């Protein structure tokens, strides 16, 4: 079956001649950001990589996905 | 938060009044080759007001690496001279092994 | 363990939606006169028009609810979480004169929220369930009954 | 055109008592929490009212004057009633409590 | 001659709602937001009304004494409603919801 | 709400006005039967078209 | 909004007055029924027009 | 004739989820007492970070 | 936000009132042929109002 259990089943509007939207639509749904690789720092010898660094004083505003 | 750690915790808006207690920044160098249960120093500086650091014991601070993970485990007493910096000769206790790329390659 | 919980709950939701459409036409024109007499377009019509139109909307809709409880209810740790978290259950009755009342909590606490005199507020448990009832013929004036939940329901 | 429609619900309930009640110890449990249980009785002129009290309460909540407050007591049974033909006229009987069941 | 017109619309809408919600982190996203869910059950004398909330929020929007506000959520999802007979006088049925639709 | 942003123009609290979005499109309304009795229907549109 | 503009007239808080906006087209309306309650339609524009 | 399904309590897809147990250290691997899924920061504010 | 880089978040509007932190510019020349893992000089420059940064530490 395609109905979860958990969740369950989340499936006169030609008088009313509008659509409603629907909670949850795909098309305004928040898109998870990707998970960054991890460094393998045994290549380098060093803890250092460039997509994991975190400044101290950054002041974090938004800057990607998510 | 340390006092909770241990069973103590206050009410919210207490003001401690605490004068033997300073905060400060812990820096550990870690050699390579660094096996757990080594010893290095480790740098200690006040970030806060406090006018001197001489005679001071540093608690349980955990140095972490760039990569944000846990590798050494600092205490002990601090030898100052500037009375705001001061040093321990064994002070951080290596937790945790570098992998190294030494033995690779031809 | 025994933990006391202060109930002190107040929730107020409202809601508020109206729309209005108008309008309106007004056009008259009294027969067109030149050279002392009365025009006439064709054989019979005149150079005069009368236009009155009126349309008008108006729609509303709105919404209400709130509520509040006040007291005490002290209940005791029934299992202990992984985190440290404590999942919380208790009841309590009272029967003043005739008819018992009972107030029922259950829930998730962290210990930080419990506060120095064992007691923690009721808006700080997770899931929580409070119910707060009579029981017997004193509940039985509380509901309509069958016939008006009929009527309520067909209407 | 008019339509319109109104409909609304509620609902209410509180309660208190106030006075004193001595119980005992009944029972120390593995923490040391105490299970107390203990009644009253009192005839005043004519007919018997009773307090009867029973829960679980930890000595930590005991003041200092061996008195403990009545909503730190866990598992809390608080029955404030009485007895005989005075308790009679507060109930209606069968012929109100069917009445009011079926309407 | 006298030519004249006239039109106009409007429509107004407004909400708000306050209280209280305490839930729990369902996931941890790659970012370190933290995904969160719960309900909460009231039954005060007669009916259950629930309150249910969704949404993902920031770590650092968490205040000192483990609080954020409710505006603070991303993807929020917030229901406070009833349940029962009390829910069923909050809405007009089918007769009305077609004589509605129709004009 | 969507549109497009500046980070320059996110204040020190993470909050952004409104009318700092490029492109904006915000949308708040209701659904179902509420949102049925704020519109006329076929009846009134026809004759609001006509005059 | 349309038009052309220098960027001497940007104040320090990235905006410009729409005074300042060469070539400027500004169009504030509606949209649907709404905005079909806003016009009188054939009947009173040909009234309109020949009187 | 209502027309609607009323929500129920403790549904599955609203209920708490308990926080998976994290694994025993094994101290006699290593001879110490650290543990990186183990250690708690003394002054660490103590904001949520996982599930439960 | 160093101070929120390790767990310790004040309260907004909080004055942490600091006496012995200074604000400062860091340079550094990376010579040719530099790999890493290698060493090189920074010179280190107030840019607030600090009035010595003698007996001072660079943090990361």
């Amino acid at each position: 079956t395609v109905v979860d259990a958990v969740e369950g089943d989340k499936s006169v509007d030609t008088l009313r001649g509008r659509s409603d939207p629907v909670a949850g639509d795909p098309a305004w749904a928040p898109i998870h950001p990707k998970k960054k690789p991890e460094h393998y720092a045994a290549a380098t010898g060093s803890l250092f990589s460039a997509e994991h660094i975190t400044d101290l004083y950054d002041d974090s505003k938004p800057r990607g996905i998510g | 938060a340390m006092l909770q750690n241990f069973g103590i915790q206050m009410p919210p808006g207490t003001k401690p009044k605490i004068k033997n207690v300073a905060a400060v920044m812990v820096t550990a160098e870690l050699p390579p080759f660094s096996k757990p249960g080594q010893q290095v120093d480790v740098t200690v500086s006040s970030i806060g007001s406090a006018k001197s650091l001489r005679g001071g014991t540093l608690l349980q601070t955990f140095l972490k690496g760039l990569d944000g993970q846990v590798y050494a485990v600092a205490q002990g007493n601090l030898v100052v001279s500037n009375p705001t910096v001061g040093l321990i000769s064994s002070g951080a206790t290596v937790e945790r092994e570098i992998p190294n790329p030494f033995g690779r390659g031809d | 363990d025994i933990i006391t919980v202060t109930l002190d709950e107040t929730t107020s939701a409202t809601k508020s939606a109206n729309a209005d459409l108008s309008k309106t036409n007004e056009a008259q024109m009294d027969p067109l006169q030149v050279g002392g007499e009365e025009l006439q377009i064709g054989g019979k019509y005149n150079f005069s028009y009368d236009l009155n139109n009126s349309n008008s909307f108006a729609g509303d809709s709105s919404a209400k609810q709130s509520n509040s409880i006040s007291g005490y209810i002290t209940v005791e740790v029934i299992e202990v979480l992984a985190n440290g978290n404590l999942v919380i259950r208790g009841e309590k009755w009272m029967t003043l004169n005739t008819g018992d009342e009972y107030i029922r909590l259950s829930g998730t606490i962290r210990p930080d929220d419990i506060s120095f005199d064992n007691t923690i507020a009721s808006n700080r448990v997770s899931n929580a369930r409070i119910q707060y009832s009579g029981t017997g013929v004193q509940q039985d004036m509380q509901e309509p009954g069958f016939l008006a939940r009929f009527f309520n329901v067909a209407l």
